[PDB]
RNA sequence: UAUGCCAGCUGGUGGAUUGCUCGGCUCAGGCGCUGAUGAAGGACGUGCCAAGCUGCGAUAAGCCAUGGGGAGCCGCACGGAGGCGAAGAACCAUGGAUUUCCGAAUGAGAAUCUCUAACAAUUGCUUCGCGCAAUGAGGAACCCCGAGAACUGAAACAUCUCAGUAUCGGGAGGAACAGAAAACGCAAUGUGAUGUCGUUAGUAACCGCGAGUGAACGCGAUACAGCCCAAACCGAAGCCCUCACGGGCAAUGUGGUGUCAGGGCUACCUCUCAUCAGCCGACCGUCUCGACGAAGUCUCUUGGAACAGAGCGUGAUACAGGGUGACAACCCCGUACUCGAGACCAGUACGACGUGCGGUAGUGCCAGAGUAGCGGGGGUUGGAUAUCCCUCGCGAAUAACGCAGGCAUCGACUGCGAAGGCUAAACACAACCUGAGACCGAUAGUGAACAAGUAGUGUGAACGAACGCUGCAAAGUACCCUCAGAAGGGAGGCGAAAUAGAGCAUGAAAUCAGUUGGCGAUCGAGCGACAGGGCAUACAAGGUCCCUCGACGAAUGAC
RNA sequence: GCAUGGCAAGUCUAACCGGAGUAUCCGGGGAGGCACAGGGAAACCGACAUGGCCGCAGGGCUUGCCCGAGGGCCGCCGUC
């Protein structure tokens, strides 16, 4: 499909397990070059650094990953509500890069190392 | 409204020469290639034959065909021949382009209209 | 006349004689008609559906009511072209026919004027392509058909004071309309033209604003974009030998 | 710009009174209604002409003048050069679908000439012999009697 | 200067405009049957809280297996509480479990419930027992067989035309139907099953010979494919059910042979590579899906945010398209390249197994009857004497015969064998999948971008709308005052912006409130045009204008 | 009918086939249509590649006098 509403569609309506690919992120240096691989499912353990918005500079540890919205929240990446509480600002992980990974999933890890699989 | 940059061209070419030199068949053949396409002249080599006469150059204000036959040596000069008729005519004079004609003679002098 | 051949570096090496068509007259009418042609067959059939409108028995209460005599329905007007919801009156045609016939001597014909166009330094440099060499078009080595990388094409196209011109392509225009909705958000000038012999040049394809094409069945289109003549193209030896009988 | 794109404003599209494009009764009825009536004029009159042969029961003549055959004669250098013998039959187009071939007498005769043919007109013989030539008769040819 | 007129300014009303597209419309490729093993459709259920939608079915937004996938998840649906997931959940694929009631609805009855073992009804086989089976109904259209208008055209109208159309009855499939000459009839020393496409041709033919109607052979293409009985001659050598036993069928003939390259029979020659039956069984291609998949997120400025400007650099068999806080090949999905899987092609092609092809001479042994054909009456067609069919009556031959070749009869010539049967591929449609676009862009386009055949109307058949847009992020307004008040208002807070504050982008006109300029309570009505005065006017985007005098000075032209 | 454009005693392909960059496009395909002769119900027959005169444009000459396409008037030819 090149056409728009065919591809802002499909990207809408992709199941569940679809959606992983929509929260990827690009890998530092360090990591591209360790795993052979450009970027990753940013996932909840990951450390990761703000390069886009009105955040971009800070680094933190990622919080919660929704498949639904495809968004990430970084700890200490928030938001000040009236009442005074502190909300976490939703990503895009496009606007985000991974610096560091949780790998306590022998899974994960597989993929990760694996030159004929990305995670 | 004609869309032939060539005959556009041509036709401009004609009159200048008509301007200039003293010709009035350049002037004359201009006005008729101006006029309408189905006015031009098609004319097939039977007649060219029957009209003209050595060292007098057959001028057609149109396009020249190859039905029929051309025996006298002439110089025949159209906008355009047929394939065919550029073939018979080379055999037995020479077919000329009105671009060369203009040239190798501005005057536009002993020459027969054919159409 | 002659054609300067050129190796995979850039450097002269021997020359051909320019084929005949190379000198047919260059005539831009013909040009521009047979790209129109090949530009409307392309397009697709549409139009309304047939019923579209017509799906209701709405009916005129005639004279009496002191009402515009206009079929209605529940009491909302229906059907007819003035109606809100009514038929189109005059709509798109599934049924029209949107291809432009062309008589194949007159096609032929404005292939080749579009060829020899090709040959014209000033001719493509009116066109708007960017380039600094006094010859044109540009032949080069068979070789070329074996290049794989981009890249490579790159260097050889610099070298041969060409690049200019992909630099020029190497900008896209975002459309002002709405077919932006319908997926035409962009369009980029057109840049050079490799013709080769074989097959296409996979490995200049991709060149901004650059088509690729066969000697056996380049087209108008490729030899002269929007029925523009003069682009700047580059031949292989044996595509220029096969042009010649086009 | 067209007449058509000038319309728009004019009301009447060149028509007139508003009144007159409506419906036949504009044209005096559908199609060649009235041929016989109020737009007879114009209209091959009523009636009946003639008959016809049944398709299968008509020859097809394909048909040539001496002045084609003579005009190309030096031209069809593939052809028999004498004391020129042309067979017509391998000259005439459509001499196939036709249920033979005939030589016409129009035009002129400039060379000896040789013809060969399924049929022919006296204007042809005469032209063809004048011009110190003959006429062979087909096998064909051989239904004069 | 009240009531008020004209124009503007602030605010409103309203929702046009511009921008945007989760929807349409259209084309294209692929694919294509479901149902008594109870479908399609409907009803009612089913969630912690659950009204709608979706899913599902008392195992009820689900249960199992295998593969994939992966750290998240608990549908649309972003709440509250609680829960599930490394015992690998969610999610996807395939297969399997469950699958209420009505529904062809089939034990019987019934507005979705009820009453006391059920293929109801009609059939086939039959162990004559519902024992074994069939049918029923659905489906976007497409297809095939029957029934069959009128408006309309003819400028009226009746034949004719609309039209074998609309509509109605019956039925199949994934395609249908047709199909291997009693053909053609460029008449031939010719073609050689059938559809379809292009043409033949608005030709021939029809017709108040008006209006109108309208083929075929052939040709060029697409795709190709050819066979089986009946009978003669044999005569139980046969077939079905059952593991078997055993039962049933069958001399009113199962089975062999045979089918115009006529056959059979008798005597011979030679041979099989035809055909038919059964076995095996794809490649390629195409459609869809999936795996992998290169290169910046560097400097300065503007900005809320760089996807902007300037600078520096990179990939490309990849510069299609999309996403991301603004114009992104290099930030993310993808895209080129390579690879894998399913489906279709196709139980087809190829291969192989069995069978046996063919030829000579003799032989009046066999070869489809209410048929061929004629007549009465109609329908239909271009079919005219010469289309196809229906109905009533009549009615033949037997290959040594018969039918046809566009009037009848006889002869010749040429073609060909009806009254039995089957048949792949090429073609129709568009439900289903996918792709596409000089189509529309929320009064458009579907009726339906939204609860859409929804709300709602009608006893019913049926009819049938309107409603898209906060923001980068909910940061969706804490706290205080007021108030009968979770209303509203004030003050305040967030954000680049709240004149982005909830049907919240922009926000036209008609129009309303307040207000500024002009006019105004002694005066007249197409509301203006062109002249000329008053008053009024920030900048910008126009910069001219006034008087003395003097120069020039057409027609005209004095005191 | 017209204007423009291609080719010209010719001209154009249709369905369809192959290629490809795969609805475009390159190549192939002339079946067939129209034009190349008409006249006649039909049978059937079958025409001036110019013989004469005016004469526009244009050309020529020794400056009204020639040559004069196209055009106009006749001849003559085919057929009923
Ligand atoms: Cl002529
Ligand atoms: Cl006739
Ligand atoms: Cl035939
Ligand atoms: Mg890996
Ligand atoms: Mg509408
Ligand atoms: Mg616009
Ligand atoms: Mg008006
Ligand atoms: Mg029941
Ligand atoms: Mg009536
Ligand atoms: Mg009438
Ligand atoms: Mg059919
Ligand atoms: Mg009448
Ligand atoms: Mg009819
Ligand atoms: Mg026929
Ligand atoms: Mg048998
Ligand atoms: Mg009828
Ligand atoms: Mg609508
Ligand atoms: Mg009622
Ligand atoms: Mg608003
Ligand atoms: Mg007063
Ligand atoms: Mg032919
Ligand atoms: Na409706
Ligand atoms: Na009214
Ligand atoms: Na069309
Ligand atoms: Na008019
Ligand atoms: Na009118
Ligand atoms: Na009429
Ligand atoms: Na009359
Ligand atoms: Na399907
Ligand atoms: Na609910
Ligand atoms: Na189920
Ligand atoms: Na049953
Ligand atoms: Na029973
Ligand atoms: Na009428
Ligand atoms: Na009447
Ligand atoms: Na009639
Ligand atoms: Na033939
Ligand atoms: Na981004
Ligand atoms: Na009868
Ligand atoms: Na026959
Ligand atoms: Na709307
Ligand atoms: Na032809």
């Amino acid at each position: 499909s090149k056409q728009p509403d065919k591809q802002r569609k499909s990207q809408r309506r992709a199941p569940l397990h679809e959606r992983h690919k929509q929260v990827r992120a690009t890998l530092s240096a360090d990591l591209r070059e360790e795993y052979g691989q450009r970027n990753v499912r940013v996932n909840a353990g990951d450390t990761v650094e703000v390069l886009r918005g009105d955040f971009a500079g800070e680094e933190g540890e990622v919080i919660n990953v929704d498949l639904d919205k495809a968004v990430i929240h970084v700890e200490d990446v928030t938001l000040e509500k009236t009442d005074g509480e502190e909300v976490p600002r939703p990503l895009d992980t496009s606007n985000v890069r991974v610096t560091d990974l949780d790998l306590e999933d022998e899974k994960r890890e597989a993929r990760l190392e694996s030159e004929d699989d990305s995670a | 409204s004609k869309t032939n940059p060539r005959l556009s061209s041509l036709i401009a070419d004609l009159k200048s020469a008509a301007r200039s030199s003293g010709g009035a068949v350049w002037g004359d053949v201009a006005e008729r290639l101006e006029k309408p396409r189905r006015t031009h002249a098609e004319v097939n080599l039977g007649r060219i034959e029957r009209y003209a006469q050595e060292d007098e150059t057959v001028v057609v204000p149109g396009k020249v065909l190859g039905s029929g036959v051309l025996q006298k040596d002439v110089t025949v000069a159209a906008v355009d021949f047929s394939g065919t008729a550029e073939t018979k005519i080379d055999q037995v004079g020479e077919a000329v382009s009105l671009e060369q004609a203009i040239e190798n003679n501005p005057e536009g002098s002993h020459v027969r209209v054919i159409r | 006349m002659q054609a300067t051949i050129y190796d995979l570096d850039g450097n002269t090496d021997g020359e051909v004689d320019l084929p005949d068509v190379f000198e047919t007259p260059v005539r831009s009418d013909l040009i521009g008609k047979a790209v129109r042609a090949a530009q409307a067959n392309r397009k697709q059939d549409y139009g309304s559906d047939e019923y579209a409108g017509l799906r209701t028995p709405a009916e005129s209460f005639g004279s009496g009511r002191g009402q515009a005599h206009v079929p209605k329905l529940d009491g909302r007007a229906r059907r007819v072209p003035q109606a809100v919801k009514g038929r189109s009156a005059h709509p798109p045609k599934t049924e029209k026919d949107r291809s432009l016939d062309l008589n194949d001597k007159e096609r032929q014909l404005a292939v080749r004027s579009a060829l020899a166009a090709t040959a014209d330094a000033d001719l493509v440099a009116d066109r708007g392509h960017e380039f600094d060499r006094d010859e044109v078009p540009v032949v080069v080595s068979d070789d070329f058909e074996d290049l794989v990388k981009t890249q490579e094409v790159v260097s050889l196209l610099e070298a041969l004071d060409v690049h200019a011109d992909i630099d020029r392509a190497d900008e896209t225009k975002i459309k002002a309309g709405q077919g932006s909705a319908r997926g035409r958000k962009y369009r980029r000038p057109a840049s050079i033209l490799f013709v080769t012999s074989d097959e296409p040049s996979t490995a200049a394809r991709n060149l901004a604003g650059a088509d690729v094409a066969t000697a056996s069945e380049v087209n108008t289109e490729d030899l002269a974009p929007g029925g523009a003549p003069g682009r700047l193209t580059v031949f292989t030896e044996s595509a220029l030998a096969e042009v010649a009988e086009r | 710009t067209s007449k058509k794109k000038r319309q728009r404003g004019s009301r009447t599209h060149g028509g007139g009174s508003h009144k007159n494009r409506r419906g036949a009764g504009h044209r005096g009825g559908r199609g060649d209604a009235g041929r016989d009536k109020h737009e007879f004029h114009n209209h091959e009159p009523l009636g009946k002409s003639g008959f016809k042969r049944p398709q299968k029961v008509q020859e097809e003549a394909a048909t040539i003048d001496v002045r084609e055959i003579d005009e190309n004669v030096t031209l069809l250098a593939a052809d028999d050069v004498a004391e020129f013998r042309v067979d017509v039959r391998d000259v005439v187009e459509e001499a196939d679908d036709a249920d033979y071939v005939k030589v016409l007498g129009a035009g002129q005769v400039r060379h000896e000439l040789t013809l060969i043919a399924d049929d022919f007109s006296e204007g042809a013989r005469e032209k063809v012999e004048g011009a110190g030539g003959s006429v062979e008769l087909t096998d064909l040819g051989e239904e004069r009697q």
